[PDB]
């Protein structure tokens, strides 16, 4: 079922978060966090994922 | 309420380069995917690219991969479209739509669908219409209805509209689609059908105007002989 | 890719008849399909999301079914601003394709055309080209056969068609045909005439003119 | 370095006994990317090698 040939995609894991989940918590925010010191005010640049 | 304003497109010669823009508002832009569509002229839908938010997970269409670029913007909320090395095969409407597959597994769907945008590919430039009258045939008795019409030729690129009389008289206009020659330059015919016997006494003046060149033409129309 | 043999390419019916669309799949797709329709010079609009699930905002009369590789579809009322042309667009593998698309129209009475010919005006003259027109008004069905005699014989590839999309009011067409040459060719000719057949004249119906007014 | 070593001799220059501050070429924008496997870039600071 899940395994399309040309490629399953609408499937997405949280790959970058600020804290560690509580148990049982569901988290549907897609703000830019920043990978670094320089914020990233939305831009999707360096250090910016 | 939603809103996905397009701009951008217009009239490029094959192998050149165009920028699309989606505009955005009403809604939180940043969480949802946004698709590019497009239609050729009078043929069927064709998906052209699509960004789900992230600026390296875009997927186009067979027709379409290595040319076309898709690409988003954070804080004014728009969403942009590179094309390049076009070819006559690329002219077709450009549609952005929305679409929340990310977390939403029933609104799978095109939620709302922009008004889309025309891109040209072609090497003709731009050139206001010329304009030819449609006379009947004075003796014609095959029955109390006459038709006449206005031929506005030679036109580029698209929308007209067509009035009559100042609005004074509107029964009966009719307006046609527009057609493409072989000469390269469209073409559209408006008629009017009225009643035979005002021919004579009632002066009839039809009104063309075409926005992107603002020319606007009054023609009578009289039977011959 | 996902191949649609959307069935039959057109067909006719009444207003408040049922309607039904089929749109095949390749492999068992379950329920990654959704519906669109679509009026001349407008944007699409959604239909039936996942075979089964009415949008909001969308008259109740508008029903979809089917899952797998066949979907039904399932129209209850007809209505007059539904006349529009309808897609089904896969979602499931990597979402590319949709449907070739089928045009729905209002079954009605025969009816008649009515054919006209329009000789050049003396303004197009002066510009150096000559159009005849020859038009085909408030005819049903679409279907209609036009030839062009100049001097009794039979032309081709020297006319160019248009077809009106079908009225909000009575959901007749109108066509429009027209005949393009020169005005040196306008000279060596005397005979300009178009004869259109059509379902409801039991003969064709051929309208001539002699240039000058002869 | 003044001059970098060629791909057909990459250079491996041994570094050890020493405390290596990540943050400065980290933060440094001159880089064009900075792609790190199996850590974070943020926990380098703590973890020992």
């Amino acid at each position: 079922l899940d395994s399309k040939v040309g490629g399953n995609y609408n499937y997405l894991y949280r790959l970058f978060r600020k804290s560690n989940l509580k148990p049982f918590e569901r988290d549907i925010s897609t703000e830019i966090y920043q990978a670094g010191s320089t914020p990233c005010n939305g831009v999707e640049g360096f250090n910016c994922y | 309420e939603v809103q996905l304003v397009e701009s951008g497109g217009g009239l490029v010669q094959p192998g050149g380069s165009l920028r699309l823009s989606c505009a955005a508002s009403g809604f939180t832009f940043s969480s949802y995917a946004m698709h590019w569509v497009r239609q050729a002229p009078g043929k069927g839908l064709e998906w052209v690219s699509a960004i789900w938010g992230s600026g390296s997970n875009t997927y186009y269409a067979d027709s379409v991969k290595g040319r076309f670029t898709i690409s988003r913007d954070n804080s004014k909320n728009t969403l942009y479209l590179q094309m390049n090395s076009l070819r006559a095969e690329d002219t077709a409407v450009y549609y952005c739509a929305r679409g929340r597959d990310l977390a939403a597994f029933t609104k799978t769907a095109f939620d709302v669908w922009g008004q889309g945008t025309l891109v040209t590919v072609s090497s003709a430039s731009t050139k206001g219409p010329s304009v030819f009258p449609l006379a009947p045939s004075s003796k014609s008795t095959s029955g109390g209805t006459a038709a006449l019409g206005c031929l506005v030729k030679d036109y580029f690129p698209e929308p007209v509209t067509v009035s009559w009389n100042s609005g004074a008289l509107t029964s009966g206009v009719h307006t046609f689609p527009a057609v493409l020659q072989s000469s390269g330059l469209y073409s559209l015919s408006s008629v009017v059908t009225v009643p035979s016997s005002s021919l004579g006494t009632q002066t009839y003046i039809c009104n063309v105007n075409h926005k992107p060149s603002n020319t606007k033409v009054d023609k009578r129309v009289e039977p011959k002989s | 890719d996902i191949q649609m043999t959307q069935s039959p390419s057109s067909l006719s019916a009444s207003v408040g008849d049922r309607v039904t669309i089929t749109c095949q799949a390749s492999q068992d797709i379950s329920n990654y399909l959704n519906w669109y329709q679509q009026k001349p010079g407008k944007a699409p609009k959604l239909l039936i999301y996942d075979a089964s699930n009415l949008e909001t905002g969308v008259p109740s009369r508008f029903s979809g079914s089917g899952s797998g590789t066949d979907f039904t579809f399932t129209i209850s009322s007809l209505q007059p601003e539904d006349i529009a042309t309808y897609y089904c667009q896969q979602h499931d593998a990597l979402p590319w394709t949709f449907g070739q698309g089928t045009k729905v129209e209002i079954k009605r009475t025969v009816a008649a055309p009515s054919v006209f010919i329009f000789p050049p005006s003396d303004e197009q003259l002066k510009s150096g080209t000559a159009s005849v027109v020859c038009l085909l008004n408030n005819f049903y069905p679409r279907e209609a056969k036009v030839q062009w005699k100049v001097d009794n014989a039979l032309q081709s590839g020297n006319s160019q068609e248009s077809v009106t999309e079908q009225d909000s009011k009575d959901s007749t067409y109108s066509l429009s045909s027209t005949l393009t040459l020169s005005k040196a060719d306008y000279e060596k000719h005397k005979v300009y005439a178009c004869e259109v057949t059509h379902q409801g004249l039991s003969s064709p119906v051929t309208k001539s003119f002699n240039r000058g007014e002869c | 370095a003044t001059r970098f070593a060629s791909v057909y001799a990459w250079n491996r220059k041994r570094i050890s006994n020493c405390v290596a501050d990540y943050s400065v070429l980290y933060n440094s924008a001159s880089f064009s990317t900075f792609k790190c496997y199996g850590v974070s870039p943020t926990k380098l600071n703590d973890l020992c090698f």
